[PDB]
């Protein structure tokens, strides 16, 4: 299939800011009858992708100017001027030239903020949980920016890397930070087995990990 | 004549 | 007002077949190509096919022949994707989109909002919910967070709410995820640690399939 690449992955940019992403085919994307079937979509959390831009330059209805979409052959970009709010999202490009039709990998627009270190809370398991055989441990890093961090469970002074699942919100749309959960599922056995537990977050905002930690003898 | 897919808009005739 | 409608979501066992429908309102099919597109969270949108539903000319993704049929009934103006031989890599939303009413250079474009096509074997099983509050060596700060963990249920969704909707602030529900053939997720709060323990907080979890409600107190 014609691979369609887009970068950057993730674009942070101020409010009133330009943002350009750029769109590679792997190979022309010209059809026979001369047209170059390049459409950029926005596809919003939650929401359908909405066509932004069709025959690589052509503003779909609706669309304000400030939108502007060109290239040609195997290489496009897609222009926003003076970023606004509605404009943030996932952009796609796309191509309807040669059959399968593919899709770029997406552009995340995103808006920036000022740095913002996570708090972090640890939660042993509940006694209820015990009961039944099951042990979590949770972990919230809650409301850091930017985006990129690291979380490390440590049993007993130890990394612990198997039974962990992490999830991340959005962006909040009040105050553009993200949040992460991470849990780490034991056997009751394996939880009684071990005294302390450790959740670590290594995010920018310090060389030094954020450490939260509790005993199971307590 | 086969007919392939296409990314224009389908046509129709005008509406009086 | 205008819209492709798309019907609702489905959960359906590997090896079944399933019929999704795309019914336009305040436009007639006739006048539109339509569609269909899959998407997943990591490896995102995909091209399925194209219909003129006018005549039923088609035209599939090489990915998709055997796995999709597409058909159309302009006497009701809906479009349907039929997916075959379903599996867990069938596990997606399914979006169509319909483009046309074009006189001379002008066009219209609309997209269904999606159906979700769940492929699994697992029963309708409610959540296991947890109360997380923090250790008992743990010194309360300016703020508190208070947690509940939803476990083990089938299908999504649940929802959360805290103390019945009364505490809406600082609140965060994290996406599910599969652990086991099952979904868990966990939600968080957070409130002045002046007002707890002494007033009560109160996770509020429902889950419609399984018609369970559930209400757990958070307790040091
Ligand atoms: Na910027
Ligand atoms: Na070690
Ligand atoms: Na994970
Ligand atoms: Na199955």
């Amino acid at each position: 299939d014609v691979l369609m690449t887009q970068t950057p992955l993730s674009l942070p940019v101020s409010l009133g800011d330009q943002a350009s992403i750029s769109c590679r085919s792997s190979q022309s994307i010209v059809h026979s009858n001369g047209n170059t079937y390049l459409e950029w979509y926005l596809q919003k959390p939650g929401q359908s992708p909405k066509l932004l831009i069709y025959k690589v330059s052509n503003r779909f209805s609706g669309v304000p100017d400030r939108f502007s979409g060109s290239g040609s052959g195997t290489d496009f970009t897609l222009k926003i001027s003076r970023v606004e709010a509605e404009d943030l999202g996932v952009y796609y490009c796309f191509q309807g030239s040669h059959v399968p039709w593919t899709f770029g990998g997406g552009t995340k627009l995103e808006i920036k903020r000022a740095d913002a270190a996570p708090t972090v809370s640890i939660f042993p398991p509940s006694s209820e949980q015990l009961t039944s055989g099951g042990a979590s441990v949770v972990c919230f890093l809650n409301n850091f920016y930017p985006k990129d961090i690291n979380v490390k469970w440590k049993i007993d002074g130890s990394e612990r890397q198997n039974g962990v699942l992490n999830s991340w919100t959005d962006q909040d749309s009040k105050d553009s930070t993200y949040s992460m959960s991470s849990t780490l599922t034991l056997t009751k056995d394996e939880y009684e087995r071990h005294n302390s537990y450790t959740c670590e977050a290594t995010h920018k905002t310090s060389t030094s990990p954020i450490v939260k930690s509790f005993n199971r003898n307590e | 004549l086969p007919t392939p897919p296409t990314r224009e808009p389908k046509k129709v005739a005008v509406v009086r | 007002e205008v819209q492709l409608q798309q019907s609702g979501a489905e959960i359906v066992r590997s090896g079944a077949s399933v019929k999704l429908s795309c019914a336009a309102s305040g436009f007639n099919i006739k006048d539109y190509y339509m569609h269909w597109v899959k998407q997943r969270p990591e490896q995102g949108l995909e091209w399925i096919g194209w219909i003129d539903p006018e005549n039923g000319d088609i035209a599939y993704a090489p990915k998709f022949q055997g796995k999709a049929t597409m058909t159309a009934d302009t006497s009701s103006n809906t479009a349907y994707l039929q997916l075959s031989r379903l599996t867990s890599e069938d596990t997606a939303v399914y979006f169509c989109n319909g483009r046309g009413g074009m006189i001379t250079t002008d066009f219209f474009d609309y997209w269904g909002q999606g159906t979700t096509l769940t492929v699994s074997s697992a029963k309708t099983t409610p959540p296991s919910v947890y109360p997380l509050a923090p250790g008992s060596a743990a010194q309360t700060n300016s703020m508190v967070t208070l947690g509940c963990l939803v476990k083990g249920y089938f299908p999504e969704p649940v929802t959360v709410t805290w103390n019945s909707g009364s505490l809406s602030s600082g609140v965060h529900t994290f996406p599910a995820v599969l652990q086991s053939d099952l979904y868990t997720l966990s939600s968080s709060v957070t409130v002045p640690s002046s007002t707890w323990p002494s007033e009560t907080v109160t996770c509020n979890v429902a889950h419609p399939a399984s018609s369970t409600k559930v209400d757990k107190k958070i307790v040091p």
